[PDB]
RNA sequence: CCGCCGUUAGUUGCCAGCGGUUCGGCCGGGCACUCUAACGGGACUGCCCGCGAAAGCGGGAGGAAGGAGGGGACGACGUCUGGUCAGCAUGGCCCUUACGGCCUGGGCGACACACGUGCUACAAUGCCCACUACAAAGCGAUGCCACCCGGCAACGGGGAGCUAAUCGCAAAAAGGUGGGCCCAGUUCGGAUUGGGGUCUGCAACCCGACCCCAUGAAGCCGGAAUCGCUAGUAAUCGCGGAUCAGCCAUGC
C-alpha cells in the first residue's frame, strides 16, 4: 500500500538508496516489492563552444532524472518509525504517498 | 452553353467544369452544384436546361463575378488612392503592402529585376 | 508446448511465441495478409518455415511493437528463426551459413551539429 | 579510393523469384527510396508481359538486359594538355548495371503516361531490340569502335 | 544603455509583455535559457566550471 | 484586430468630445497615431506624429474605420 | 549511446498461462515476453587452413558480434598580431546637468539592382477526397488541455484527468486500401490580389500568426558554372524540444 518515489541525480546513490530501504523493510515486517527502476527523463540542453558568431562548435548537456519506486506490503510500526527517521540523501528527493 | 461572361466550360466534369470560371473557386461551384441539384461527378456532356439554367440563376441572385467583382477591387485600390496611405503609397510605388521583402525580391509587383549596373563591390574578395 | 524465440530489428521489436498445429500464422490481431498488404518483403520474413519447407506445422503467435510497418516484418524474421533454433538446435546447424541469427545495424544517426541528417552537409560556398 | 580496393555488398536477394538481377531493376527503377512502390509497377509489368507475350518474365528480362549490356565503352586519358576518349572493355558488373540505368531512362524518353506501361514496353522491345537504350548501345559501340584508335592507347 | 536597462525590467512595468529575460551571471537577455535564468556563455561557464548540480558533459 | 470591437484611444475621445461642446478652432494636435480612425472625429485636422515630426492628414470618409498612422507616411524616400 | 547474453527488479507488458467480463489488459492473477535501468560477462587474428622473415593478407567457421563492429564526446606542440572591449571581466583614452537616464513615437522590415544559405515548385513513381496501418524522442501545474457544445473553420463557453512509463500534447507521414482528374499554364504550382473573420497582446499602421471565400503570376525542370553524399549513408516523409505574449521557424 506504500508508493515511494525517489528522484535522483546521481544514480549511483540514488539506486543504493532503492535497495537499502528494501533490506531493513523486509527485514522490519513482511514483504517489499523490489526498488523497480523507472524511466530515467532526461532533459536535452545544448549550446554553442563559444561566444563569437561561430554557428557550427557546440556542446550538449543534459538533465538526468532517475526515477524510483518502492512498494512495501502492509507496514509495520517499526519498518515505518527508522524507515522514515533514518536517511542521508544529501541532496536526493524522496518522496512517499498512499495511493 | 454561356452562363455569365459568356463563359462555357465544355467537355469536363461539371465541378472543375464550372470551377474554370472567375468568381467561382471549388467552394462556390460545388456549393452551387448542390443549391441547384446537378450531380458533381455527372461532367458537363449531357447536362439538359433546367438544372443548367438555374445553376446559372444561382450564379447571380445570389454573388457577383468578373466585371464588378475586379471594378470593386479597383475602386477600393482608389479608396486606397485616394488619401495616400501606405497601401496606396506603394499601390503607386508598384510595391506590395505587406512592407515585408522590398529588398531582394517582390519581383511580381513590378517586372524583372532589371539590372542597375553593379555599382562595384566592397572589399569582398 | 511453447517454441519462444526474440526479435528485434531497426529499433522495434517482436516477441515471437510459436506453438504447433497447422503452422498457420497470424500476429498482433489482424490476419497476417492484411496486416501488412503493402511491403513484398512479407512473405520473405517467412522464409525459415521455406528452409525445411515445413511452412504448415508450426503455430506462431507474435507481439510486434515498435519500428514500422517493414521493422515488424524484421523482428517477425528474427524471432520466427530463433524459436526453431530452441526447440531443435539441430536447425541452428544449416541455418548460421543462411544468416539467420545476425541481428541488424540502421540508425538514423545523431544528428550532427553543422550538417543536416549527421552527414548531409550546407551547400559549399569558398567564394 | 587509394589504399583500398573497396567493397562491393550484396543487393536484395530477390522477394519474388530470388533473382538479385530483379532487386537490381527494382531499385534503379524505385525512387525517392520507395523502393515497393516502384517495384509494384516492374511486377504489374511483368504480368502483362505475360498476358501479353509468350515466354515468362525472368526470359524477357534477360533478352532485353542481355540485348543491350555493353562491353567495349569510351572513358578517358591524360595527355599534356588534352584528352584520350579511350575505348575500353567494361568489368561485367559496371556493363550490366549501366545497361539496366538504360533501360530505365528508356522509359524516360517516352511519351508514355503510366510507369508500368513504360517499363513493360521498353522489355518487350528491347528483348527485341526497338529501342533507344540498344541505340545508345551500340551508340557507345560507335564511340568504342571510332575511338579504337586509341586501341593500346588505354590509360 | 546596460546598467539601467536591467532595472528596466527588474522592477515590472504596466503591460506583462514588456519582460524580458536576465542573465544574473552575466547580464544580457540574448539567449537566456530561462530554465536557468542564465545566458548561454553564462550557462557553460557555469556548467563547465562544476558549478551546476543535474547537468552533466552530455555524450548520447 | 479586436475580434469583438474596434480599438481605439481616448485621448482623441476627450478631445473630440469637448470641441464638440461647440464647434471651435480648426486645430488639434495628436500624438498617436496607432489608433483607428473613427467618424465622430467629423474629419479636420488631425494632426499626427510620423517619427520626425507632426504632419496633419485630412480626413473624410473612405477612411471609415481602418488605421489612423497610415496616411502618415514616415518611410521617407521612394523608389 | 547503439547491437547478444545474463542476475537483481515488476502499477510498462501481457491468457504468454488461468477465471470472468461493460469481452474494450476491462475486472482478479501472474514476471513468462516486450520494456524499463542497472551490475558484468562477450572478441583477442582467440580457432581452423594457404602465403609473408615477421607486421599483415587470402579462405572457412564457431557467434548477436569480425579482423578498428557502427556512432558520439574526445582535439597536442604551434601558427594565424584569426574572431570578440556589443555577454563578462579588462590596461588605457575619453563625455560628466551629457557620449549619462526615462518616456512616447520612428527605424532595425526602406528599393532603380546584385549576392550566399534556403522553402516550394514546375507534375501521372503525380495532384485530389475516403478507410486502416507502424513510429521514436522530447514536453506539459497557474501549464498539458482529451469531452459535449457554438462556430464550415480560425477559436471561443460549460467541462475530466494531470507534480506524468498511469492524465493530455497527438493525427506521425509517406505505406497500404477505394473513387475522381486524363496530359492541360492542367483539380499542376500557389506567387500575388480584394470583401470580409479568429487569437495573443495596453497596442497588430509601419510591422503579428491564423481563418474564410472570390484572385489565381512566374514556373514546360535551369548555360557558364557549381554542391551534397560511400550504408540504413543519399533521396524521400512526418515528429518534438530549446527561447517565446505572440510570431515572421521555410532557421537551428
Amino acid at each position: 500500500k506504500i508508493r515511494i518515489k525517489l528522484r535522483g541525480f546521481d544514480h549511483k546513490t540514488l539506486d543504493a538508496s532503492a535497495q537499502k530501504i528494501v533490506e531493513a523493510a523486509r527485514r522490519s515486517g513482511a514483504q517489499v516489492s523490489g526498488p523497480i527502476p523507472l524511466p530515467t527523463r532526461v532533459r536535452r540542453f545544448t549550446v554553442i563552444r563559444g561566444p563569437f558568431k561561430h554557428k557550427d562548435s557546440r556542446e550538449h548537456f543534459e538533465l538526468r532524472t532517475h526515477n524510483r519506486l518502492v512498494d512495501i506490503i502492509n507496514p509495520n510500526r517499526k519498518t515505518i518509525e527508522q524507515l522514515m527517521t533514518l536517511d542521508l540523501p544529501t541532496g536526493v528527493e524522496i518522496e512517499i504517498k498512499t495511493v | 452553353a454561356r452562363i455569365a461572361g459568356v463563359e462555357i466550360p465544355r467537355n469536363k466534369r461539371v465541378d472543375v467544369a464550372l470551377t474554370y470560371i472567375y468568381g467561382i473557386g471549388k467552394a462556390r461551384a460545388k456549393e452551387a452544384l448542390e443549391k441547384t441539384g446537378i450531380n458533381p461527378a455527372t461532367r458537363v456532356k449531357d447536362l439538359t436546361e433546367a438544372e443548367v439554367v438555374r445553376l446559372r440563376e444561382y450564379v447571380e441572385n445570389t454573388w457577383k463575378l468578373e466585371g464588378e467583382l475586379r471594378a470593386e477591387v479597383a475602386a477600393n485600390i482608389k479608396r486606397l488612392m485616394d488619401i495616400g496611405c501606405y497601401r496606396g503609397l506603394r499601390h503607386r510605388r508598384g510595391l506590395p503592402v505587406r512592407g515585408q521583402r522590398t529588398r531582394t525580391n517582390a519581383r511580381t509587383r513590378k517586372g524583372p529585376r532589371k539590372t542597375v549596373a553593379g555599382k562595384k563591390k566592397a572589399p569582398r574578395k | 508446448e511453447q517454441y519462444y524465440g526474440t526479435g528485434r530489428r531497426k529499433e522495434a521489436v517482436a516477441r515471437v511465441f510459436l506453438r504447433p498445429g497447422n503452422g498457420k500464422v497470424t500476429v498482433n490481431g489482424q490476419d497476417f495478409n492484411e496486416y501488412f498488404q503493402g511491403l513484398v518483403r512479407a512473405v520473405a520474413a517467412l522464409e525459415p518455415l521455406r528452409a525445411v519447407d515445413a511452412l504448415g506445422r508450426f503455430d506462431a503467435y507474435i507481439t510486434v511493437r515498435g519500428g514500422g510497418k517493414s521493422g515488424q516484418i524484421d523482428a517477425i524474421k528474427l524471432g520466427i528463426a530463433r524459436a526453431l533454433v530452441q526447440y531443435n538446435p539441430d536447425y541452428r546447424a544449416k541455418l548460421k551459413p543462411l544468416g539467420f541469427l545476425t541481428r541488424d545495424a540502421r540508425v538514423v544517426e545523431r544528428k550532427k551539429y553543422g550538417k543536416h541528417k549527421a552527414r548531409r552537409a550546407p551547400q559549399y560556398s569558398k567564394r | 579510393a587509394r589504399r583500398r580496393r573497396a567493397e562491393v555488398r550484396q543487393l536484395q536477394p530477390d522477394l519474388v523469384y530470388g533473382d538479385v538481377l530483379v532487386t537490381a531493376f527494382i531499385n534503379k527503377i524505385m525512387r525517392d527510396g520507395k523502393k515497393n512502390l516502384a517495384a509494384r509497377i516492374f511486377y504489374d509489368a511483368c504480368k502483362i508481359i505475360q498476358e501479353k507475350t509468350g515466354q515468362e518474365p525472368l526470359k524477357v528480362f534477360k533478352q532485353a538486359v542481355e540485348n543491350v549490356k555493353p562491353r567495349m565503352e569510351v572513358r578517358s586519358r591524360r595527355v599534356g594538355g588534352a584528352n584520350y576518349q579511350v575505348p575500353m572493355e567494361v568489368s561485367p558488373r559496371r556493363q550490366q548495371s549501366l545497361a539496366l540505368r538504360w533501360l530505365v531512362q528508356a522509359a524516360n524518353q517516352r511519351p508514355e503516361r503510366r510507369a508500368a506501361v513504360r517499363i513493360a514496353h521498353e522489355l518487350m522491345d528491347a528483348a527485341e531490340g526497338k529501342g533507344g537504350a540498344v541505340k545508345k548501345k551500340e551508340d557507345v559501340e560507335r564511340m568504342a569502335e571510332a575511338n579504337r584508335a586509341y586501341a593500346h592507347y588505354r590509360w | 544603455a546596460r546598467k539601467a536597462l536591467i532595472e528596466k525590467a527588474k522592477r515590472t512595468p504596466k503591460f506583462k509583455v514588456r519582460a524580458y529575460t536576465r542573465c544574473v551571471r552575466c547580464g544580457r537577455a540574448r539567449s537566456v535559457y530561462r530554465f536557468f535564468g542564465l545566458c548561454r556563455i553564462c550557462l557553460r561557464e557555469l556548467a563547465h566550471k562544476g558549478q551546476l548540480p543535474g547537468v552533466r558533459k552530455a555524450s548520447w | 484586430s479586436l475580434k469583438k470591437g474596434v480599438f481605439v484611444d481616448d485621448h482623441l475621445l476627450e478631445k473630440v468630445l469637448e470641441l464638440n461642446a461647440k464647434g471651435e478652432k480648426r486645430l488639434i494636435k495628436t500624438w498617436s497615431r496607432r489608433s483607428t480612425i473613427v467618424p465622430e472625429m467629423v474629419g479636420h485636422t488631425i494632426a499626427v506624429y510620423n517619427g520626425k515630426q507632426h504632419v496633419p492628414v485630412y480626413i473624410t470618409e473612405n477612411m471609415v474605420g481602418h488605421k489612423l498612422g497610415e496616411f502618415a507616411p514616415t518611410r521617407t524616400y521612394r523608389g
